[PDB]
């Protein structure tokens, strides 16, 4: 046998009266996933079905499971359990957010903000559209390359200091890089216009390089490189 | 019931579904001027068409001269001649116009020297109707080909006004007369019960992967909208073909593309031999997937297993160069370093046949409509259609080909929308439910809710799992079978007494996954007994005691004088199962496949022949 | 279509790289117009900089304005000090040289 | 529903709910990037602080620089302790100094990788102290 603990933050919507706090768990490593997913789907089957979390693909790239263990936000199928047992692994929902139940966060902001960047291909003249493929060279389709592999997680977003005390009004690292997709992709015609979509103190100007959002996405992407790259467009784009 | 809320909406038509098939008829809907709704008890992009690897065909011609028919020759020999030809003939000829809309729409697909749409080979398909080698006609972006696919199409989707119910748990039809009315639907965020009505529902839920041990389907793959047709006393298709994918990872069971043996990977047993190159003289390991994994189970049977349980079988591809192998496939490369710490560019992958896709589901027009069996006639549901995954237009039959179900999900997502536009016009009378309809599903809600007996749902979900994965796996006997069968039954009377612990409102995870609990049932009984009953190998259904593939005739020898065979003697038929829901008893029955397409002068009628790769 | 939230960042970069070019500059060259400069740039760079704070911490549009307003005071206060310094006392660059020697 | 609408019906939801905050501070995991942008911000607000307290006292407060220099020698102590006087004042300029440097060829595009990150993190935070060394012995 080989014991492994889990401090997990809880909190019941139902139950009057009822603070957040933490429970531990107690998990043997030989009849568990090396993934904390299999530890939470664990403890769900067999000890304690009241721990509610969201979850779907369990191989990482649909970013259900997204929250913070031991500190950083990652996903859980993809973070491979400590295995120190004199440790303990520390379980929390993504920081600065409305709890709705337990680990389940409400991310219905963070997806209004993906909807107001507008992220679809959008031409000037649409009238040829669905009859004939639109021409991209390899090149221009390798500046996609790290930018459209996003998830949507919100590991990254959630890990922003400016997005904790600004997140009502700045976009914060996901939104952002995906404004940044659209905007060097080819075959888009509205480069300008995404552009001053974000004039303004707060929509993308909140960023100040922390680039905790780089640190800590779990795909390995680089959202704040590609913020530095939209700040340095914003300067530079004409009319 | 005074203890629960009850919200009425009203809509032109409702979408059950939020992945490929579902969105696309979804804003389909929406553009064509239709109020539509959008019921998903998932985020859009958390949808298991995220998890899409390969790609999507369509015969665009950008790496070699091609043919749509060519492509439509290779499904419906891929299908073992249960794939309904008419259908078949629709999303092939369709193929093309539906990818270049996707790469209108933005889907960033990998490019050529011309800066056209890359496409590679996959398994299953040639060209020149067979005679002319393999076919590349497989559209792709890179590795995440169903990522970009689904982000695209949400990112589309927004364009419109249509409403989506985010995070709602869809419970059952609301059905009245044999009409279909809308949905009732579990709020998950608060609790309450949501009537949904509309003029017509579109059930895009996709397939039940959960109902086995081990699947590369996500899981949230529980045959929710399988389940709704069936309490709704409706017929489901074909749902013994289930798919065994050849490559999928030993550990998790997480899924390994096609794409790395159509790029040159090789499947090796444990004395190093190419294994593939004896089953398939010509197309070797890029045979068809009903073969492939028929193969690889046979090697481990006779000791050839690749691990200290001898259990498994090799996937190579570094021999491959290190350029290609992080262009074409830098997906699964990411996958096979974290579930196995296996770096691709010098060690092979550990793979094994394990279940995938769901050519079974809800009969289904080649239009998209929910067909009912009367008098031995097809009959059209009125208001009710199906599309992707969760249907069975059979453009799959027996055994689906690579890369051809987010082909089925944008080719009928879009026809469902068409043949509601086409039908009725928006704004027209909705069809009024009864004040106490949707009673029993609140009333099967409220008793799983406070269910206090002495079997854990999950416990019951592994006994039910564990059952179908040694009792219905790539082969099968009839003995096999009936055990299976007898103890499936066995476990829908344990449903009685399940244990449920969350009594809350607010996300019940608990309560849901015993609501997904019921689904799989149904959708795994429905499985066995129409596996146990089907007396031949046809595709994925392999019987060991019945080896031959039974058609009207024996189509190995020339058609000239030859007395054929009637209906219920031979069995080139679908397999339609209906289920009891009180008792959980199997009643089936059995309709004609479609041979004949939409125009003979422009696409002909392929008849059966060898089946072989 | 005007776009002063981008000039305005651009802007803080460019006195950025003046304050950085001054400082040696004022060590190399110590004299009266250096001492203007030294107390436009630090004004001004430290004005935007204590917006920045200002505009991340302070919540309300109410409470924003108002402090706004009194950093615009306190900034305005800063530079008249500095340049008083400049013309009737010793300046900056040699009240440093100053100071240092102690 | 507009994106808009959907913001401002998120906000009214929460507010008006007992859903409690998610821990932000308490939890996460400290690392040197960040811990370098608050002291950017502390040094940043400190120099401000010096600058405007320097530039007031000359408009409010009575007599000359010359003046205040023979106040400090006063009960004044040892060198050493005028070491640290001229340590202390002129540390947190040498690291925002420095450390807005970094920033600065950040803006460019260049060196926001997370091992460039940690090494130009760690060259800044060597420079601080040479140079303010350096500085403080002149
Ligand atoms: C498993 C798999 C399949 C797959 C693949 C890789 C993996 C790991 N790669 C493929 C590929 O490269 N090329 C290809 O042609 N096919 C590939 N497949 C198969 C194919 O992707 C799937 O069959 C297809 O994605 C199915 O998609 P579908 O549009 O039918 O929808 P879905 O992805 O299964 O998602 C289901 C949606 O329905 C909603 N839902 C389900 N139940 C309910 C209830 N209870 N109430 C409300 N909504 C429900 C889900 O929310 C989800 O949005
Ligand atoms: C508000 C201003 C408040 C003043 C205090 C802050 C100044 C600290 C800056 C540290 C520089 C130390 C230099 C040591 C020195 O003797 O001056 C340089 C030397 C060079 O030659 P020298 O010693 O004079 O002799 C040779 C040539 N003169 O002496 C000089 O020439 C003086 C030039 C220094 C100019 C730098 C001004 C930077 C102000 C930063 C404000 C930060 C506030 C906190
Ligand atoms: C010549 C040396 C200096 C350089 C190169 C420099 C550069 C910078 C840069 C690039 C920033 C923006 C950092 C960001 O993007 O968040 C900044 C912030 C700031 N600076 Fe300086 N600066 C210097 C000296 C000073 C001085 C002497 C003062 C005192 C008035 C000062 C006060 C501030 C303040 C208050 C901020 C805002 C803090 C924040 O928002 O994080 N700086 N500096
Ligand atoms: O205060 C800032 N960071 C900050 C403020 C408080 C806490 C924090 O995290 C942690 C979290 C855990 C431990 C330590 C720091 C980060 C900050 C610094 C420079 C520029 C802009 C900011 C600001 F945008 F405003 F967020
Ligand atoms: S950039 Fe990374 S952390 Fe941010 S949403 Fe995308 S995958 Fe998640
Ligand atoms: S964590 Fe942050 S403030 Fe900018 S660099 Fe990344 S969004
Ligand atoms: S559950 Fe799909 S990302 Fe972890």
């Amino acid at each position: 046998p080989r014991i492994k603990k889990f401090a997990i933050y809880r909190w019941d919507p139902d139950k009057t009266g009822d603070k957040p706090h933490m429970q531990t768990y107690e998990i043997d490593l030989n009849n568990c996933g090396p993934m904390v997913l299999d530890a939470l789907i664990k403890i769900k089957n067999e000890i304690d079905s009241t721990l509610t979390f969201r979850r779907s693909c369990r191989e990482g790239i649909c970013g259900s499971c997204a929250m913070n263990i031991n500190g950083g936000n990652t996903l859980a199928c993809t973070r491979r359990i400590d295995t120190n047992l004199d440790k303990v692994s520390k379980i929390y929902p993504l920081p600065h957010m409305y709890v709705i139940k337990d680990l389940v966060p409400d991310l219905s902001n963070f997806y209004a903000q993906y909807k107001s960047i507008e992220p679809y291909l959008k031409k000037k003249d649409e009238s040829q559209e669905g009859k004939q493929q639109y021409l991209q060279s390899i090149e221009e389709r390798e500046k996609l390359d790290g930018l459209y592999e996003c998830i949507l997680c919100a590991c990254c977003s959630t890990s922003c200091p400016s997005y904790w005390w600004n997140g009502d009004k700045y976009l914060g690292p996901a939104v952002l890089m995906q404004a940044y997709r659209w905007m060097i992709d080819s075959r888009d015609d509205f480069t300008e216009e995404r552009l001053a979509k974000l004039q303004d103190p707060f929509s993308l100007y909140r960023c100040h390089t922390i680039m905790n959002c780089t640190g800590t996405c779990p795909k390995g992407l680089n959202p704040g490189k590609a913020i530095a790259e939209i700040k340095k467009m914003m300067a530079t784009y004409k009319e | 019931s005074t203890q629960y809320p009850v919200v009425d909406h009203e809509f032109d038509a409702v979408v059950v579904g939020a992945g490929g098939a579902g969105l696309r008829a979804a804003f389909g809907l929406s553009e064509a001027g239709f109020n539509t709704a959008c019921v998903t008890k998932l985020f859009p992009t958390r949808s298991h068409t995220v998890a899409a690897q390969g790609g999507i065909n369509a015969a665009l011609g950008n790496m070699e001269e091609d043919n749509w028919r060519w492509h439509f020759y290779d499904t419906v020999k891929g299908s073992d001649w249960l794939g309904d030809q008419d259908a078949i003939h629709y999303m092939t000829e369709q193929a093309p116009a539906s990818v270049v809309e996707l790469e209108n729409y933005g889907m960033p697909f990998s490019r050529t020297e011309d800066g056209k749409i890359y496409q590679r080979a996959f398994g299953g398909q040639s060209l020149k109707f067979g005679k002319g080698g393999q076919a590349h006609r497989c559209c792709c972006v890179a590795d995440r080909t169903g990522h970009s696919l689904l982000h695209t199409l949400y990112g589309r989707s927004l364009r419109y006004d249509t409403s989506y119910f985010v995070e709602y748990f869809a419970l059952d039809l609301l059905m009245e007369n044999g009409e279909c009315r809308g949905v009732i639907a579990l709020c998950i965020e608060d609790g309450s019960i949501h009537r949904i009505r509309a003029r017509n529902t579109v059930v895009a839920t996709g397939g039940y992967g959960r109902t086995y041990f081990s699947c590369t389907s996500a899981h949230t793959s529980t045959g929710d909208g399988t389940a709704m047709v069936t309490r709704a006393g409706l017929p489901c298709q074909d749902l013994e073909f289930v798919q065994f994918h050849p490559t999928g990872i030993y550990g998790a069971g997480c899924l390994i593309t096609e794409g790395c043996r159509g790029e040159g990977g090789i499947l090796i047993n444990s004395q190093g031999e190419r294994f593939m190159e004896r089953y398939a003289p010509v197309a070797k390991d890029l045979a068809s997937r009903d073969v492939v994994s028929r193969s690889m189970t046979l090697e481990i049977r006779e000791g050839r297993g690749c691990g200290p349980e001898k259990d498994h079988v090799y996937l190579q591809l570094h021999h491959l160069p290190p350029e290609q192998l992080a262009v074409r496939l830098p997906g699964i490369s990411e996958t096979a370093m974290i579930f196995a710490g296996v770096d691709v560019t010098k060690e092979p992958i550990p793979v094994l046949p394990t279940v995938h896709y769901n050519m079974g589901g809800i009969p289904t027009n080649y239009k998209g409509q929910v067909l009912r069996h009367v008098n031995g006639q097809d009959q059209v549901v009125p208001g009710l259609y199906a599309c992707g995954e969760a249907a069975c237009a059979s453009v799959h039959g027996a055994n689906r080909l690579g890369a051809n179900s987010l082909l089925d999900l944008v080719v009928f997502g879009r026809a469902c929308a068409l043949s509601i536009a086409e039908s009725c016009r928006p704004g027209d009378k909705v069809p009024s439910i009864k004040p106490n309809a949707g009673e029993e599903s609140v009333m099967n809600l409220d008793k799983l809710r406070f269910a206090n007996g002495t079997i854990r749902t999950s416990e019951l979900r592994l006994s039910m799992q564990k059952s179908m994965q040694s009792h219905a796996a790539v082969f099968r006997v009839g003995s096999v079978l009936q055990e299976g069968c007898e103890k499936i039954l066995r476990l829908y009377g344990d449903l009685q007494h399940l244990k449920t612990f969350d009594r809350g409102m607010v996300w019940n995870t608990d309560l849901v996954e015993t609501l997904e609990l019921q689904n799989l049932m149904l959708c795994a009984l429905q499985t066995i007994y129409g596996a146990e009953a089907r007396k031949e190998s046809r595709g994925a259904h392999a019987r060991e005691d019945f080896k031959e593939r039974v058609d009207e005739y024996d189509y190995s020898k020339p058609i000239q004088g030859q007395q054929k065979k009637p209906f219920q003697e031979h069995w080139r038929k679908h397999t339609l199962s209906y289920v009891d829901v009180k008792t959980g008893k199997v009643s089936l029955e059995y309709r004609p496949v479609i041979d004949k397409t939409l125009n003979e002068a422009d696409c002909a009628t392929v008849p059966p022949a060898i089946r072989s790769y | 279509s005007s776009k002063a939230a981008s000039l305005h960042w651009t802007g803080e970069r460019v006195v950025s790289v003046l304050l950085l070019g001054l400082l040696p500059a004022a060590y190399l060259n110590p004299c009266s117009a250096m001492d203007y400069s030294l107390a436009a740039a630090l004004t001004l760079h430290g004005h935007w900089g204590i917006g920045q704070v200002v505009t991340d911490y302070v919540r309300g549009d109410a409470l924003q304005k108002a402090a706004k307003a009194g950093l615009l005071a306190l900034s305005a206060f800063t530079f008249a000090g500095l340049c008083y310094f400049n013309y009737h006392d010793v300046g900056i660059c040699k009240a440093v040289a100053m100071l240092w020697k102690l | 529903t507009t994106a808009k609408e959907e913001m401002e019906r998120f906000w009214n939801k929460n507010l008006g709910s007992n859903r409690p905050l998610s821990p932000h501070i308490t939890i996460y995991r400290w690392s040197l990037p960040m811990a370098m942008s608050i002291c950017h911000r502390g040094t940043g607000i400190a120099l401000s602080a010096g600058v405007s307290l320097f530039g007031l006292s000359a408009l409010l407060l009575p007599g000359n620089f010359e003046s205040h220099l023979e106040l400090v020698k006063s009960l004044c102590l040892g060198p050493t302790l005028i070491y640290t006087a001229k340590f202390g004042i002129v540390f947190p300029l040498m690291y925002h100094t420095w450390n807005g440097i970094r920033h600065l060829i950040w803006d460019l595009g260049k060196g926001l990788t997370i091992p460039q990150l940690t090494q130009s993190g760690v060259v800044v935070l060597i420079l601080t102290v040479l140079s303010s060394v350096g500085l403080a012995a002149m």
